[PDB]
């Protein structure tokens, strides 16, 4: 019932293409034209292309007329979106949308698809590097000491922090995984009351399902 | 192409209170006006085409306006799902253009970051790495700015924050700031500041650690 | 150029436009008659700048670029031109998103009082598509 599915990740090397695909179900595929936004980070929405599934006629923005090539393939109802020369800038998720129940002349964009988060980078599958991060000796000791951890340098996402097994992880802040230079890297930072430690103890464990490098650091001064 | 503007990025108030989200194209555009929603979920939604007409689904709070180069989203009582970002676009004509965007948050009252400065790991510097940590944690407004010093002069080449979105509890927010020298570097200066700038403080927030603490 | 009713009913039919919407072929020959009776260079001016050009008496404010026009909006994005040819791939697909507009093909008048109705189908009947 108008439904655009599409390929929620997709990592590609830099200089390489992707082809992007968004498949339709719910309506008469040719019928109807086929819409590409692309979402720039941390930037507004760009209206990158159009094109007719009948005669797989393209509607190009000036702009991306070179990065981007419509295509569609109607055995199939999927439009493609093929990426030239992808490079760092053109990075971010790119939406396939639909004109269907509107008139044209409104040019309202209506039933949308979900995304595909591209990300140009050319390191290959890496194992990150779990650091502990114990406060020092100074500090005439508040109530509270705030440990923390520095899983870094891995690639590509996903990595898993916990503190003590899911036990202690309850006053716990983990921050977004900033990509450089290829690679990624996280950090989470939890406060506990100064009672419990060194005498208790708190301890990261970090997950990288991929390299499958399950690592645990101990948290001690 | 015509210039879909947005002048407010973000926007803040209380679930209950009403919200109005403007957009201002460079040409009349006679009403061929829309507003998104794109939720923090990642799915994007209409809402109101042509200016006002309600998509059909939309709950009746949500309010189009406008008519010219003027145009107006307002959502009347501001609740749960309606915290997400929200863009404009016109229908006049090719290219379409939409706005940059306004992102929406609870409004909290204030606070100040509870910084915590890092040296570098034992460990990390076997493989001359050289990362010194700083959690600027739990503050409210997020506008935070951060400055790095090693031995005296600011720093820039080499800083690298990240932000953790308003949450769900109270509201503020927090960011890593890392800096990464090479141990040769590290070891070459001293006196390692975590300087923090916000709103709440005059007096600028320092955090710092000399290699010689223990 | 003219078109013979076939060699039109081919060339429509070959740029998708068959059904397209719900209109078979029958609908955008018949169209293509009491409009331009198949003459690409069918002009018109109108009492409002606007100049309908091609075989489909296509608009140059909403659809059509020609310069002359005020209050433009080159849908098609498409300068005119392009509707007067030999051919028509930029008139079978920009007619795509006219009809895609609203109401069918009441867009063309012509069409609404000439043929919404009749049996269209005579129209191609010995066309070998």
């Amino acid at each position: 019932q108008v439904q655009l599915q599409q390929p929620g990740a997709e990592l590609v090397k830099p200089g390489a293409s992707v082809k992007l695909s968004c498949k339709a179900s719910g309506y008469t595929f040719t019928s109807y034209w086929m819409h590409w936004v692309k979402q720039g980070p941390g930037q507004g929405l760009e209206w990158i292309g159009e094109i007719d599934p009948s005669d797989s006629y393209p509607n190009y923005n000036e702009k991306f007329k070179g990065k981007a090539t419509l295509t569609v393939d109607k055995s199939s109802s999927t439009a493609y979106m093929q990426l030239s020369s992808l490079t760092s800038e053109d990075s971010a998720v790119y939406y396939c949308a639909s004109l269907y129940y509107y008139g044209t002349s409104y040019g309202v964009l209506d039933y949308w698809g979900q995304g595909t988060s591209v990300t140009v980078s050319s390191a290959k599958t890496t194992p990150p590097s779990v650091y502990p991060l114990a406060p020092g000796s100074a500090a005439q000791t508040n109530s509270m000491v705030t440990l923390g951890c520095l899983v870094k340098g891995y690639f590509p996402e996903p990595v898993t922090v916990t503190w003590n097994s899911g036990s202690l992880s309850s006053g716990v802040h983990t921050f977004p995984a900033v990509l450089q230079s290829d690679l990624y890297t996280l950090s989470s930072s939890v406060t506990v009351p100064s009672s419990p430690r060194p005498s208790e103890t708190v301890t990261c464990n970090v997950a990288h399902p991929a390299s499958s490098t399950k690592v645990d650091k101990k948290i001690v001064p | 192409d015509i210039q879909m503007t947005q002048t407010t990025s973000s926007l803040s108030a209380s679930l209950g209170d009403r919200v109005t989200i403007s957009c201002r194209a460079s040409q009349d555009i006679s009403n061929y006006l829309n507003w998104y929603q794109k939720k923090p979920d990642g799915t994007v939604k209409l809402l109101i085409y042509y200016t006002s007409r309600l998509h059909s689904g939309v709950p009746s709070r949500f309010s189009g306006s406008g008519s010219g180069t003027d145009y107006s989203l307002t959502i009347r009582n501001l609740e749960q799902e309606d915290i997400a970002t929200y863009f404009c676009q016109q229908g006049y004509t090719l290219p379409y253009t939409f706005g940059g965007g306004t992102k929406l948050e609870i409004k909290r009252a204030d606070a100040a970051p509870t910084v915590s400065i890092f040296p570098p790991s034992s460990e990390q510097l076997t493989s001359g790495g050289a990362s010194v940590v700083c959690f600027l944690n739990n503050f409210y407004p997020k506008d935070i700015n951060v400055k790095w010093k090693i031995d005296g002069s600011e720093r820039q080449n080499g800083v690298l924050n990240s932000w953790t979105d308003q949450d769900s509890k109270d509201s503020t927010y927090s960011m890593s700031s890392t800096l990464t020298l090479t141990k040769d570097e590290y070891e070459r200066h001293n006196s390692y500041t975590c300087e923090a700038t916000h709103k709440t403080s005059t007096s600028p927030i320092v955090k710092s650690f000399n290699r010689n603490e223990c | 150029k003219v078109f013979g009713r076939c060699e039109l009913a081919a060339a429509m039919k070959r740029h998708g436009l068959d059904n397209y919407r719900g209109y078979s072929l029958g609908n955008w020959v018949c169209a293509a008659k009491f409009e331009s009776n198949f003459n690409s260079q069918a002009t018109n001016r109108n009492t409002d700048g606007s100049t309908d050009y091609g075989v489909l008496q296509i608009n140059s404010r909403w659809w059509c670029n020609d310069g002359r026009t005020p209050g433009s909006r080159n849908l098609c994005n498409i300068p005119c031109s392009a509707l007067q040819s030999s051919d028509i791939t930029a008139t079978a697909n920009c007619a795509k998103k006219i009809v895609s507009d609203g109401n069918g093909m009441n867009a063309w008048v012509a069409w609404r009082k000439h043929c919404k109705g009749t049996d269209v189908r005579v129209w191609i009947k010995g066309c070998r598509l």
